[PDB]
């Protein structure tokens, strides 16, 4: 039973006192201690604070912990920009007899300028059309923050079909990247006058419009 | 220095098996309890098992229960995970960590993981080694901003990750921008590369994308050439 609910995000300007709670049950945190882990996503985590409150020496004095009954919290008291990692809490549930991990919190440091998407859109390749297929590819680059919305249209009308969009990643352009692959029939594709990948990032929507009869 | 390394399977067919190893270093193994912890991609950390210092007992997560097995050889200095009956949900990176305590976890005390170690990836999928159909994504004549042009390669419908898409036998760099793959409904992937070049240049030069999908052993070269439409790019230099 993986009830160690943490609030999925935590904001904060540099230097401020940012806390992350985590409410569990009597049967886990109510019973055993909580630890705090720091994970750079996908990659090898690390012991940030143990036995409720204590630091591993080597952890900066700026981090502190605290139980309170059936719940417990981590506070970062001096919010540096490096503090942008994932924060997991965890506690041995004596009922289940299991190590129960948190649901995770991603701490975001609020200083960086909104970089706009650099949307670049390619039509189906003529060879790909000979293999009886139509793939429109929309590419979205150099944007920040990492929340984009890609929407597919054709002529004047929304398209929801074969629209497989990636989730925004991390280029060490220090900014975010995404893709979205619209999948048609060669036959569908030429039925319309114009396809567009409009992509909306912090109020601003940016289109890129493509048309079947380039040359003609 | 505590050094923990796993060494275990990657891609398997659902219903097959793997066996993750994890050797330790820097500490007296036979004194500490060990964990196995996984993490399906872009989700949290999930605990999978604990085994006591002396292996007298060992606990599992409900999920993993009865399919998986935590084994430990105090001798060679290794922690195992025997994964039978692999389900597609089992996907992810498997970590082995150390319990920094007195070699179990109980109602008295539970230190939990102090050092972890790296991770080894496993992908369970109902999905077989398929080679990339590389269709060239050709540059247009339609004049964008004044930020010149950008042309590329669609490396479509493959398995498994990864693929290696270099430009012009790797002569061509940092114009280049190869995106992360989308994992499509198929259970098959797709990436793209885009080399963003001066509109000028387009038609003096010979951009050829060199794709390599090791697991199919698929080496595909593809010329990425402008549409006959472009006369200003396709016509001979006047």
């Amino acid at each position: 039973q993986s009830v160690l609910t943490q609030p999925p995000s935590a904001s904060g300007t540099p230097g401020q006192r940012v806390t992350i709670s985590c409410s569990g049950t009597s049967s886990n945190i109510g019973s055993s201690t909580v630890n705090w882990y720091q994970q750079l996503p996908g990659m090898a985590p690390k012991l940030l604070i143990y036995r409720d409150a204590m630091r591993p020496s080597g952890v900066p004095d700026r981090f502190s912990g605290s139980k309170s009954g059936a719940s417990a919290s981590l506070a970062i008291g001096g919010l540096q920009s490096e503090d942008e990692t994932d924060y997991y809490c965890a506690a041995w549930d004596v009922s289940l007899n299991a190590y129960v991990f948190g649901t995770g919190t991603k701490v975001t440091v609020l200083g960086q300028p909104k970089a706009n998407p650099t949307v670049t859109l390619f039509p189906p390749s003529s060879e790909e059309l000979q293999a009886n297929k139509a793939t429109l590819v929309c590419l979205i680059s150099d944007f920040y923050p990492g929340a984009v919305t890609v929407a597919w249209k054709a002529d004047g009308s929304p398209v929801k079909a074969g629209v497989e969009t990636t989730k925004p990643s991390k280029q060490s352009n220090n900014k975010y990247a995404a893709s979205s692959y619209l999948s048609l029939t060669p036959e569908q594709w030429k039925s319309h006058r114009s396809y567009s990948c409009q992509v909306t990032h912090e109020g601003s929507t940016v289109e890129k419009t493509v048309a079947p009869t380039e040359c003609s | 220095e505590v050094q923990l390394v796993q060494s275990g399977g990657g891609v398997v067919q659902p219903g097959r098996s793997l066996r993750l190893s994890c050797s330790s270093s820097g500490f007296i193994f036979s004194s500490y309890a060990m964990y196995w912890v996984r993490q399906a991609p872009g989700k949290g950390l999930e605990w999978v098992a604990i085994i006591w210092d002396d292996g007298s007992d060992q606990h599992y997560a409900d999920s993993v229960k009865g399919r998986f097995t935590i084994s430990r050889n105090d001798s060679k200095n290794t922690l195992f995970l025997q994964m039978d009956s692999l389900r597609p949900e089992d996907t992810g990176v498997y970590f082995c960590a150390r319990d920094g305590g007195h070699g179990f976890c109980s109602s008295a005390s539970c230190f939990g993981p102090d050092y972890w170690g790296q991770g080894t990836p496993v992908t369970v999928s109902s999905a077989s080694t398929k080679g990339p159909s590389v269709f060239p994504l050709a540059p247009s004549s339609k004049s964008t901003s004044g930020g010149t042009a950008a042309l590329g390669c669609l490396v479509k419908d493959y398995f498994p990750q990864p693929v290696t898409v270099s430009w012009n036998s790797g002569a061509l760099t940092s114009g280049v921008h190869t995106f992360p793959a989308v994992l499509q409904s198929s259970g098959l992937y797709s990436l793209s590369s885009v080399v963003t070049v001066p509109s000028s240049s387009l038609g003096t030069q010979t951009y050829i994308c060199n794709v390599n999908h090791k697991p199919s052993n698929t080496k595909v070269d593809k010329r990425v050439e402008p549409k006959s439409c472009d006369k200003t790019h396709t016509c001979p230099p006047c």
